[PDB]
């Protein structure tokens, strides 16, 4: 036609827009969010994986749920293994995992592990790319770093955004927490950030953001 | 919120 | 210290964070910025400049406005030249430029330029970059075109947002109204799209977003 | 091993890889690349575009061959109308352009317009996008700004494949002129510049280089 | 003509341009670049970084030859702890690893580590990062993945200064192997990539590639 | 909203 | 190897 | 010109 452009195939992630939710033992789409994993921690013996690792089931229990429950159950087995349904967004794949929950490593909990229940649809979407970041700028003193960290969530009630943008002008002075991904650690971290437009330099955050294919948390080639 | 467990 | 990062220094284009507003006659901040420039129009034939200028002052007359003065006084000049105070998010300068409004070109209006009544204060910062378009895409549907568009605003009441997304989720069937800006053109353009989150593909739009300094309306070496 | 990639459709601009039609009349694939447009030029006039257009034929004759036939044709027509068939590697279509050379224009030559023979097949690639630029780097002294610019080419009086990078260690301190197109100016300029591994920072040039489809010279949506 | 750029601070990983200070006991700035690290090997047990960890010396002997002393050293204590002092180019630190190498280990040699033997002064620069990837093409058939592969290095018969694009000229249809890092993986593999410019796509390759500070293999915050 | 002059 | 036209 | 140790 008069259109400039055509079209092309290019590689992309399996972990992308044809969900499918192919099969949940249980039914639901909800489950915990394996966020920071401790190291020396039970989580990381059973090789949880950060970001990409849901929780949907222990003991055969489903998890749909942001109760007591998972708390309750691993309080119980306080020393024993417990057998943990697990579902990647990286491999769309479910997997069983033991876990020993333990007060006798020496990190915090007992299993090392900082989750969120949330959906797992369409979760490997839902990151924000922080791209270059300005010296002196709230997001350089909050801790936040160029290219190797990932915006992956806040602190957030009551019913609101799964963008982030809508959150930095809410917390115009408000101190904000997010959950950072890092490329090189390969884990979640909490970062403090203040919001201030009048930083004296770019946005309200003194930072560039990327969102897409272009600025996805990588993946391997192979399962 | 987020938790650790 | 323990950081593994360190500062170092960086090209960056003038219209940036060092705002400033020396000095506008008249004393505001806000004026009706230059969107769409149509060809062989009045616009055209003052170097008026899509985007990056902003009509701040007719014949002496200061626009802090938003009203039917700048409409009333091209309407009685309606084949003179008119004189134009000109401030540039570009230069950061102000110039004055000469337009005779015309019925006799053969476009529409009586400069030919499509305007809006904002803040130029960090307007060059205010701008989201189109990065990859995915095939049959609400973005691609509605006519926008992978790195060489820019979306730098859209129709918004009642008081509400600066930052792009917070609209997306707003008009999830509604359709939306995208002022774009392409770099091949060097024009501004107004663009139909249809949010839809469950199109079969990455999130609301099936496009990418850049924002910040890798992601801004390019600049010329020179002024 | 079960790949974690698949494939996805995406937009990419019509002239990628140029895939391929040559429709040439005279049957060659070079012609003569129109590089720098000057202002209020007969070549402005005519609307030749730099770096998109190539001259392939004048007043019926056919420019196989990097001699003086064009410049002489010109020449005898010298305020008079000449037909010149045009070859867009945007549109990948031709059309003919009326152009009247002229000794009054008083600018320099009867077009105004630089030119160098090449060929046309798949010149949409061979573009590097200049990304960040160190301050006081070779780079930035030598004019390329950070975004906005794009190296097409150079001038070799020695003889490489031209590639970029396969030049900056030829030229490791024997300066190298580099063609670069500005996507604000829309058009092409040269740039003087002298790489040098031992100045203080990245590279020999100080700056950040892209190549492909993410870092393509920008296409309007519309032939 | 005044510039319409100016100069802005941004964070730096420490690694650039390293520069400047190499305080290598033994005098040089040689030595063995860690690659690969295979998984529960002995030299994953230390703490080996792939790409950024350099084996400088082993109880204190000094590595500035491309030699059998390593490897015979290792050898003479087959199952005895042995001292490395290792180089990072993430931190410019020295530190010391201990390590038992092992004949029961039983993967391939006695550290379980690929490794090469470079100049570890600015290495954290040589690198080239793999963007968008075509279906079909040459580096999608080899196993490149977009924007999670970073290419590093190669191996060559022949005798060129390394540089990616000096090479797949050079290997216009003669395949060409590459050091590949992946920021899932955090490890080398190697990749078997065969150049075809006449491949239906782009390039030879039929991938983009960015290179400099927005191209990087990513860096932890902290040390 | 925006409007044509 | 440019040259004015 | 890589080798395993």
């Amino acid at each position: 036609s008069t259109s400039l452009y055509k079209k092309a195939g290019f590689l992309v992630p399996r972990g992308s827009g044809s969900s499918q939710s192919v099969e949940i033992p249980g039914g639901g789409t909800e489950g915990y969010h394996v966020l920071r994993v401790q190291e020396n921690s039970p989580g990381h013996r059973a090789g949880l994986e950060p970001f990409f690792d849901f929780i949907v089931s222990i003991n055969g229990s489903r998890l749909n749920k942001d109760n007591d429950t998972l708390k309750d159950l691993l309080k119980a087995n306080v020393e024993k293994p417990v057998k943990m349904l697990i579902y990647s967004s990286k491999t769309l794949e479910l997997r069983e995992a033991s876990v020993t929950p333990s007060n006798l490593w020496g990190g915090q909990g007992l299993l090392g592990v900082s989750i969120r229940f949330c959906s797992f649809d369409g979760a490997n979407e839902n990151v924000w790319h922080v791209l270059e970041v300005e010296s002196n700028s709230p997001a350089a003193l909050a801790g936040l770093r160029p290219h190797s960290d990932y915006i992956i969530g806040a602190d957030t009630v009551m019913n609101e955004s799964e963008d982030l943008f809508s959150l930095i002008e809410t917390h115009e002075a408000k101190p904000l927490k997010l959950y950072v991904y890092n490329t090189d650690t390969d884990n979640c971290r909490e970062v403090i950030i203040t919001p201030n437009s009048a930083w004296g330099g770019e946005g309200s955050l003194g930072c560039g953001i990327g969102y897409g294919y272009l600025h996805r948390i990588p993946t391997r080639p192979f399962e | 919120s987020s938790f650790v467990i």
